[PDB]
RNA sequence: AAAA
């Protein structure tokens, strides 16, 4: 488990924090952008027989947090503090530290700080004659002063040098989802390696959402649908990050839409091996 | 019938303990005396067969198998039909009843203190914790004329002994927490799980259903509960969420229905339906864990199909063995027996819905839609236009829904009949539900009272409760937002409240016998459903009497219940009438328990007009944040802080800083009128304390300002708590917003 | 298609206080750090706003050039409740009346909707512009941290015409002389729209010269005052391979007047050779 | 999610 580490330093704030089908969204168009039609097909195919990206997670000022497996909510008294039972279970992303220490079956520590607050904007809408005004309300995530959002990727360099590392400089320019016209989806783009210590079991974390091809080990579903170029796409049940399948590869399912061409939706697994209880 | 003759013996045994208090007439034969003499008048035979459980528990009188015999030839088992072995096995099974579910009424919260005899009715007497031989005698001939005129049929009679005997103690002694109703209910409750397992007299004997895993611990719980009812947008009225609050209990209270009456059981069995989280007692056949997985396989699928991914129950069941429901050494039976329970609850969570099997398959169908209120998803129509504004489509369960809002105060109840009848609002996974207006159906619910008036006696009665105080419309309906924020205090906003009872599984997970957790549950119950509605009333006040209180506190209030349950709520109403309803709530339940439990608070005051999802996820995390600090907190009002306060600190604080400065009724003292900037500009000099706490600027700046808080003292810097200075936002703040803004 | 990005980047100076608020009236801020900042959907819709009237006005004159503002009358759609019945601000969104094209093909020869985006119905284009967010400039972080305001409390009053009777309310202002940094990113999607969107835009941001930025306007909080830096055309090569291919004009010293004519023929000159 |  070498990962190459994407760090995408926030220039403004962003709708939510991207999950992994709307990275690979903002990727395939991207590359249908600067490359063309054919060479999305050719990025389609890369993911299918080799490489994986995963969620996007935040950082705060080089400490990366990745989510909590689900493997230590069955059997979090063995661990073991009633409130720290509870806090331990309540608890959504932990440290990179903690996160190798819980793939084992270890006592760990939730982070103390969130590095993000989801806060609500209330806008205005005038109309050019009267000024005569209408509230609605925007909420974004609005991030702090070194921290940010990360995703990580897998898989061989010359899809990461031809198809990711151009698409990455492209998306620095329009956002990641979300009003990208008032300046919010926008980055600085940066690359480094993460190493994570795994260990080697039949279990999987997967830290993108899953959407998986036979029934996992614990799970935690998350209903989601999408917007193509106009079109709704229908709700779908991923599987959500930090959660526990086996050999399962997941997979992309390419829709209808009524468009010029299909549209994918990624739907693979990002493994990690984790060690589990007995259920 | 011997299946419910059964649950009525174990029902009407210990009944001889209140005359025997009385001293009308050995403690069982002068018990047995009353039904005896009950069964002649105004009655039949009935009640004469069912002396033999109060003559023969208790080892007072069944020995040697003959005394028995010549008494029960003296009766006549023929005219009910019942066998010389049937109701003598049922005496053995009632007796073993008896034993392995027991092992002044003193509280359960603090077992020092005892309550004084009262009847249950939640309109007077909020019964506190305090410190005669007629009495007694007025509680049985009052008993004595229910029990004749009731009918004899087990869910006639748990409404009529739990308006009498749920503060009488079951055994009289020292520090007894367990009430004689509970007793009761649950001695039937396992002596109809015995027979319903087909345990017979030699297996009572031969000590054979101890140690045999012979019982079944069902318990269930809803998942997802702050996503159904909260995540509704700006269309959706107050009696939207106020119909939101009562279809999920219609669901909940349908299931354990159908659990019910599918294995055969009485209502003296669900030890507890608090808080969308069941728990019943049933018996361990093959044939019934078959019933149990079609139940919980047909609810699943209602609720994926009608609410996709959103609400979830969880059923899971537990096979014990009687002598797991008591204490044996120091090692708790019945709470480690619970624990077994809980990680099957909590390994079933994490499965969320692997009952579907079709649940991560993709065949989707065309052209799919998203209705306004609620977000869900409903194919290319079966939206259907609103009443309110015909142009918008909504689901039709928001239409069963506001017009089932609209129908709130004209309720009795509600019945509960197969799906596809006449008159039907809404669904539930297993039966249709019609409202019982100013009586239809096989088991009627009825709502806030445990008298049967318009009642068929062919139906059954199943009394629930509800918290729902409102403050009436100039119609005759609910009060909406805006009538709510408009008659407030101050200016105009509204005022929501969560907040529940902290670390109250540790307090449930020391209960040592169903008995006890039965009694503990309900009282923590009806402290909610019952005893927060006679607060609004206003009442109380030789307990409750000082508190922070802007105005005089009024005749009908302007507050609504949204929900009320096993430990929270969530309430709304006029924001500076919420204001002293949550320390005049706290007062009450640091009454009702002996002071051994307490409560959180996150408190919003919002304008009139806000969407729900936010309105409620911004009390929610308020909640969380006056929760995780202390749970002992209430969170005032919002601030700032380089954030919550204990209750007897406000307390304390609203005894000085507010006299002096507040008159009354949104009116400041004399002379600090006209002086209204002295009470802005304070806090700005309380505004440089967060921006450094560390600069001593914020003292002579106080007393230059009182001249034209005021000193510091170490010790705040004795171990770093923060000064004087900024204690005082909560206090003004709430002065300021409840006079002219 | 994509044929690259033009960066516009530069300062804004609110030569008078800005106020634009937070629902005894504060200003909005970073709910972190705790300093203010212009929204980029407050300009880009006072932007959006200054040039719809300007285009209202000239929805006789512009016919030929643009097309499909053939298909609106000047004025407005409130009295005659239709939408899109002929006249100019034709859409309704909640309360008020916007001029919103309905559809991808009439949008593309309308200038507003061009730069700024429609939103139709089953048609959806999407705008043109991004207009970054504007946070205080270093030297005004600084400046906060060497303990100076960086807003203040400005107390007003309405007093009665015959009485005179004070009736006063406060509101916090951004300390006027402030300095914020503005980036607006034109996405070069059709070669032949680059003139005249960027003059739009322009023509846009230089109507806001003598307007002003939210709050009491005409009361005197808004003036402010474009400072630009230099703008960028990073081509489509540019994404691409990642190495410096794209054009730098520099006009470090210059006002949105001056570089509406000035440069337009000459510091653009570099970029037209490339297209 | 501290039995909503
Ligand atoms: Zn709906
Ligand atoms: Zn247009």
């Amino acid at each position: 488990p070498k990962f190459i580490a994407v760090k995408l330093i926030p220039k403004g704030p962003f709708r939510d924090i991207p999950r992994a089908d709307t990275l690979f969204g903002a990727i395939g168009n991207a590359i249908s952008a600067i490359h063309g039609q054919s060479a999305v097909e050719e990025l389609v195919d890369a993911f299918v027989g080799g490489a994986r990206i995963s969620s996007a997670f935040p950082y705060s000022g080089d400490t990366y947090y990745l989510p909590k497996p689900l493997s230590v909510e069955p059997a979090l008294e063995g661990i073991l503090r009633y409130t720290t039972a509870k806090r331990l279970r309540k608890a959504k992303y932990l440290d990179l530290k903690n996160f190798e220490l819980a793939l084992r079956l270890r006592p760990f520590t939730i982070p103390e700080e969130i590095p993000y607050a989801r806060v609500d904007v209330p806008r205005v809408v005038l109309d050019r004659v009267t000024q005569d005004s209408s509230i609605y309300f925007w909420e974004e995530i609005r991030f702090r002063e070194k921290s940010g959002v990360y995703f990580l990727y897998s898989g061989p360099r010359e899809v990461f040098d031809g198809y990711i590392a151009p698409a990455m400089r492209f998306l620095g320019d329009t956002g990641i989802g979300g009003k990208s016209t008032w300046g919010a989806g926008l980055f600085e783009v940066e690359f480094h390696e993460m190493k994570i210590d795994a260990p080697g079991s039949e279990y999987s974390v997967t830290l993108s959402n899953a959407l998986p091809t036979k029934t996992p080990v614990l799970w935690r579903l998350l209903r989601k649908g999408g917007w193509s170029f106009g079109r709704r796409k229908p709700r779908m049940t991923f599987i959500a990050e930090g959660s526990i399948v086996k050999n399962d590869p997941g997979g992309m399912e390419r829709l209808e839409l009524g468009l010029s061409h299909e549209v994918y939706v990624y739907g693979l697994t990002f493994p990690l091996g984790v060690e589990l209880p007995e259920g | 019938e011997i299946d419910e003759l059964t649950a009525l013996g174990g029902l009407l045994h210990d009944i001889g303990k209140p005359v025997q208090r009385a001293g009308l007439y050995d403690h069982s034969t002068q018990g047995a005396r009353f039904l005896r003499d009950l069964a002649e008048n105004t009655g039949r035979a009935e009640y004469e067969l069912l002396s033999l459980f109060s003559e023969f528990h208790h080892k007072g009188h069944m020995k040697n198998d003959e005394l028995m015999i010549r008494r029960i030839k003296e009766l006549s088992p023929e005219r009910f039909g019942l066998t010389m072995e049937d109701v003598l096995n049922a005496l053995w099974i009632v007796y073993e009843a008896d034993n392995l579910a027991s092992g002044p009424l003193y509280s359960v919260f603090n077992p020092g203190k005892a309550y004084p005899w009262a009847e249950l009715d939640f309109e007077k007497e909020l019964p506190v914790p305090g410190d005669r031989s007629q009495d007694y005698r007025e509680l049985v001939k009052r008993l004595w004329e229910e029990l004749s005129k009731a009918k004899l049929r087990s869910d006639r009679l748990l409404p009529v002994l739990e308006k009498y005997l749920t503060f009488v103690s079951s055994v009289t002694s020292e520090g007894n927490i367990i009430s004689l109703y509970d007793h009761m209910r649950m001695t039937s409750a396992i002596a109809l799980a015995m027979l319903r397992a087909g345990c017979t007299a030699e297996d009572v004997r031969s000590g054979r259903c101890r140690k045999e895993k012979r019982f079944l611990l069902i318990e269930g719980d809803f998942s997802g509960i702050q996503d159904f009812i909260y995540r509704v947008s700006g269309k959706g009225t107050l009696k939207y969420l106020r119909a939101r609050s009562a279809y999920l209990e219609l669901i909940g209270w349908d299931v354990v229905l159908e659990i019910l009456s599918r294995l055969g059981l009485t209502r003296a069995n669900v030890v507890f339906n608090a808080g969308g989280h069941f728990m019943i007692i049933a018996q361990n056949t093959p044939d019934a864990v078959k019933e149990l997985e079609e139940i919980r396989a047909k609810a699943v699928e209602w609720l994926y199909r009608e609410f996709e991914s959103d609400l979830y129950l969880a059923i899971e069941w537990e096979p014990v063995s009687g002598r797991e429901f008591g204490r044996e050494g120091g090692k708790n039976l019945f709470a480690e027996a619970r624990k077994r329970l809980k990680h099957k609850l909590t390994v079933r969570k994490l499965k969320r819905f692997g009952e579907i099997k079709g649940l991560f398959e993709h065949g989707h169908t065309e052209r799919l839609a998203e209705c306004p209120v609620c977000g869900r998803e409903l194919p290319e129509g079966k939206l259907e236009p609103s009443a309110s504004d015909p142009e918008t489509k909504v689901c039709p369960t928001c239409n069963r829904l506001v017009s089932l809002g609209g129908n709130l105060p004209k309720l009795l109840g509600f019945g509960r009949t197969a799906k596809n009848d006449a008159g039907v609002l809404v669904e539930g996974p297993f039966s249709g539900f019609v409202p019982y207006l100013q009586p239809v159906g096989e088991q009627i619910l009825v709502k806030n009272t445990l008298n049967p008036g318009e009642i068929p006696e062919s139906a059954q009665f199943v009394p629930y409760f509800v918290a729902d105080y409102f403050k009436k419309d100039p119609k005759g309906g609910v009060a909406t937002f805006e009538e709510l924020s408009m008659a407030s205090t101050g200016t105009r906003r509204l005022g929501v409240m969560k907040g529940d009872v902290d670390r109250l599984g540790e307090f449930f997970s020391s209960m040592d016998s169903p008995s006890k957790l039965a009694t503990a549950s309900r009282f923590m119950d009806y402290f909610f459903k019952g005893y927060i509605g006679a607060i609004i009333e206003g009442k109380f006040g030789y307990i409750i009497g000082d508190v922070p209180s802007l105005r005089d506190w009024p005749e009908e209030p302007d507050i609504v219940v949204v929900y009320a349950g096993g430990d929270a709520f969530f309430i709304v109403g006029a924001w500076d009438q919420i204001f002293e309803l949550a320390f005049r709530v706290r007062r009450a339940f640091n009454a009702y328990t002996g002071g051994k439990l307490t409560l959180s608070v996150g408190l919003g005051y919002f304008d009139e007009r806000t969407p729900i999802y936010r309105m409620a996820d911004v009390v929610s995390e308020r909640l969380d944040t006056a929760k995780d600090e202390g749970r002992n907190r209430v969170f005032v009002v919002g601030r700032s802080r380089p954030l919550s306060y204990e209750w007897n600190h406000y307390e304390e604080l609203w005894r000085t800083y507010a006299p002096r400065i507040y008159a009354g009724n949104g009116r400041l003292k004399g002379k600090l009128e006209s002086k209204k900037g002295l009470l802005w500009k304070l806090l700005e000099i309380r505004e440089l304390y967060v921006r450094d706490p560390n600069d001593v600027r914020w003292a002579y700046l106080t007393a230059y300002l009182l001249g034209r808080l005021v000193g510091i003292d170490t010790k705040a810097v004795e171990r770093k708590e923060p000064q004087p200075v900024y204690w005082v936002d909560g206090v003004l703040k709430i002065v300021l917003m409840a006079v002219r803004r | 298609r994509f044929y690259g990005k033009i960066v516009i980047k530069g300062k804004i100076k609110a030569v008078t206080g800005l106020h634009i608020g937070s629902q005894d009236n504060p200003v909005i801020k970073d709910p972190h750090t705790g300093l203010p900042y212009i929204p980029g959907s407050s300009l880009k819709g006072r932007l959006r706003s200054l040039f719809e009237i300007l285009v209202n006005s000239r929805l006789g004159e512009w016919r030929e050039k643009y097309p499909s503002l053939a298909n609106y009358s000047p004025g407005s759609c409130r009295p005659d409740n239709q939408e899109n019945c002929g006249k100019f601000f034709n859409r309704k969104i909640n309360r008020g009346w916007i001029h919103v094209c309905p559809d991808y093909e009439t949008a593309l020869a309308c200038p507003v909707c061009r730069l700024f985006g429609a939103s139709g119905k089953e048609s959806n284009f999407p705008s043109r512009i991004i207009v970054r967010d504007a946070f205080l400039t270093k030297e005004w972080e600084e400046k906060w941290r060497a303990g100076e305001a960086i807003t203040e409390a400005k107390i007003e009053v309405g007093i009665d015409r015959v009485t005179s009777q004070a009736n006063p309310r406060t509101n916090e202002r951004v300390v006027a002389g402030a300095e914020f940094e503005f980036e607006i990113i034109y996405n070069v999607e059709n070669t032949t729209h680059w003139r005249d969107d960027i003059k739009n835009l322009l023509t846009a941001m230089a109507l806001l010269e003598d307007s002003y930025l939210g709050g009491s306007g005409s009361r005197g909080y808004g003036k402010v005052k474009f400072i630009f830096d230099s703008f960028e055309f990073r081509p489509l090569d540019y994404y691409r391979t990642g190495k410096d291919e794209d054009i730098v004009s520099i006009d470090a010293r210059e006002k949105s007047v001056s570089d509406i004519l000035s440069g337009f023929d000459s510091l653009f000159s570099e970029v037209e050779g490339k297209l």
